[PDB]
């Protein structure tokens, strides 16, 4: 009756793998589990990506009203006076007005000096799109920002990490000037725009009479389809290629399985090079003055 | 429907099988490289008299490196250091 | 085997190197034990190293806990979510060194089989090789039988 | 290869019970002591095999010699077939004759 202690203890592990596989545990915490310090957290935060925060405004800025109105409860039910230093936590809100506002005022001004020939409606779209609840999200959670906000249920839903973000946007904006902003921005933003197409993010589904319009601003006369190359019409699998001639030039030209799909795809190409997003477009600039 | 009586390639009946260009290449570049190579083995630049116990000073000597090499061999010195070295394993934090 | 595992291609956590270098690791968190023998080798790193490690890494917590504990281990937690567990247990301080020199420079993307060595965008800059794309055209684009 | 669900009663020993905390006590009697009792009178045991050692021929044959004739039939029996066997397998057998 001597046993192995190595034995049933270390079966002890293989049957708390077993237990975590059949019963997934519901996300907890960081600062509920083991190890944990806020304030170490905070400062180091700013020191991996090389910006001076203020802590104070590092701290206001992961505050969340979600996080105050729990504590109010708590407060509240639990007989615990709380509501004066409770007050003086100072939430998130106008530095991340702050930061929406000055963040899409950047993008705007990056897209517009880059892409002269993007109509208003094409910034618009792209700026709503690097400040899309998806994205954002996205970034933000790789930076642990979603660990270091205080904040009601702990899975931290999309909106609220979205402002979390931002405030910390603002936040440097205060501390650091908007040079150095810029230079953040450009760098966990922008940076999410590559290898993605132009009507990916705009969407637009009238794509020939937007060239028309688009040529007629530009004091060019009659888009004109025309079928260039053809292989097999009689196939399930036809392949069409379809130009667009101004003028006797050729302005453009795509490949589909119709005819429809390939006028499509050469009107695509063509709002491409007009408004210059194109593959060949020089690659985003990365340089530091 | 034809066959090779026995092991293929063994026996004193064999398989056929014939030579071919690139061998034929191979074989020739092979002995030109051979040719070359008797034409530069052909003609010494000191005679047979004229190298003789031209180093016999070096020769020596070698055999004098691989002579001391072997005289070398011993048990190495055993050093204080690593028997109360051992000791540092229960060396405590306290 | 590689027929036996998962795969990923070649991948940065948040397209990182490109803005700025971001260094992935996060927090660190040793547990030795005073009393216990197996981990000598991370006390002397704890006393040694450790301080001027973190001077070198301003970015990773580093977390030291002293408890009853008999095999010494080191967790690296990553900014990408990821969890990497090791075993400092009786390894020399050049050794717990080395280690954690390499936990400190990895992405925490998990390791697997990579399938590709590079990973590409717009490879295709000046054109992509479609079967038209070096055929010749010809009149009218008539056929190879038609009459126009 | 099944193996154990339930983990045992961690094992408490105290190794300052008076047996472990005394152990090898009287050892240099011989030499501390002005030698009179050597340290073979310290081993207590079956009484053939006191402060003596051998393989296992050896012993079988020494303790047939000793306590021979105050041996049970069937242990004197195969006292008798073991001291065979191992005679025969020593002397004839082997890799290295």
């Amino acid at each position: 009756a001597k046993k192995g202690f190595r034995a049933a203890y270390r079966f002890q592990k293989e049957l708390e793998r077993w237990r975590l596989l059949r019963c997934p545990p519901p996300p907890v915490r960081r600062s509920e589990k083991p190890n944990w310090d806020y304030h170490a957290e905070i400062q180091a935060f700013g020191h991996r990506l090389q910006e001076t925060f203020s802590l104070d405004l590092l701290k206001t800025a992961f505050v969340n009203s979600c996080y105050i109105k729990s504590e109010e409860a708590k407060r509240q039910k639990l007989g615990i006076d709380k509501e004066a230093a409770l007050l003086n936590l100072k939430d998130n809100q106008e530095l991340s007005e702050q930061g929406i506002s000055f963040s899409q005022t950047c993008l705007t001004q990056f897209f517009e000096d880059a892409f002269p020939d993007l109509p208003t409606e094409g910034v618009t779209s792209l700026v709503d799109f690097l400040t899309s609840e998806e994205v954002v999200c996205h970034v933000a959670r790789n930076l642990a920002v979603e660990q270091l906000a205080l904040s009601a249920e702990f899975p931290v839903p999309p909106p609220v990490l979205r402002q979390t973000f931002f405030a910390v946007i603002g936040a440097l904006l205060q501390s650091s000037g908007p040079e150095r902003t810029a230079l953040f921005i450009r760098d966990f933003l922008i940076t999410q725009m590559t290898g993605k197409e132009l009507f990916e993010m705009w969407t637009i589904t009238n794509p020939m009479g937007l060239l028309v319009e688009e040529l007629k601003k530009r004091k060019i006369s009659a888009p004109e389809s025309r079928l260039t190359r053809q292989s097999g019409s009689t196939t399930a699998l036809p392949v069409y290629f379809v130009g667009l001639y101004c003028d006797r030039k050729l302005i453009a030209e795509g490949p589909g399985e119709t005819v429809l799909v390939a006028e499509e795809e050469a009107a695509r190409v063509a709002l491409r090079k007009l408004f210059g997003f194109t593959e060949n477009r020089r690659p985003w600039d990365y340089s530091k003055p | 429907r034809n066959r090779i009586p026995g092991r293929q390639w063994i026996g004193k009946h064999r398989r056929p099988r014939p030579v071919s260009a690139q061998a034929k290449q191979n074989m020739i570049r092979r002995l030109e490289t051979e040719a070359e190579n008797q034409y530069w083995l052909s003609r010494p630049f000191l005679t047979a008299e004229q190298e003789r116990g031209h180093a016999a000073v070096r020769r020596a000597a070698a055999f004098q490196a691989l002579k001391a090499a072997q005289a070398a061999r011993f048990p190495a010195h055993r050093r204080l250091e690593e028997q109360l070295g051992h000791l540092l394993v229960t060396r405590k934090w306290s | 085997t590689a027929r036996g595992t998962a795969s990923r291609f070649l991948t940065s956590v948040l397209h990182n190197g490109l803005g700025r270098y971001v260094q992935q690791l996060q927090r660190l968190s040793f547990s030795l034990s005073r009393d216990a023998p197996s981990s000598r080798g991370a006390r002397e790193f704890v006393e040694r190293e450790v301080t001027d490690f973190a001077r070198r890494n301003p970015g990773v917590v580093i977390y030291v806990n002293p408890r009853p504990c008999c095999v010494p281990r080191v967790v690296a937690e990553y900014l990408n979510g990821a969890v990497r567990e090791e075993s400092i247990h009786c390894k020399s301080v050049e050794e717990i060194a080395a280690l954690v020199q390499k936990l400190a420079d990895q992405s925490g993307l998990d390791v697997i089989r990579i399938r590709k060595p590079f990973h590409t965008d717009s490879p295709s800059i000046q054109g992509q090789w479609h079967p038209f794309t070096n055929k010749p055209t010809t009149l009218g684009g008539l056929r190879p039988r038609e009459v126009q | 290869f099944h193996v154990r669900v339930t983990l045992p009663p961690r094992k408490v020993v105290d190794r300052w019970n008076e047996k472990r905390a005394m152990f090898g006590v009287y050892d240099n009697i011989g030499i501390l002591g002005n030698f009179e009792k050597h340290p073979k009178e310290l081993i207590k045991g079956p009484i053939w095999l006191r402060g003596w050692k051998g393989n296992e021929l050896q012993r079988c044959i020494r303790k047939k010699r000793m306590v021979g004739n105050r041996m049970f039939i069937d242990d004197l029996h195969n006292l008798n077939k073991r001291i065979s066997y191992l005679y025969k397998h020593f002397n004839r057998h082997g890799k290295y004759r």
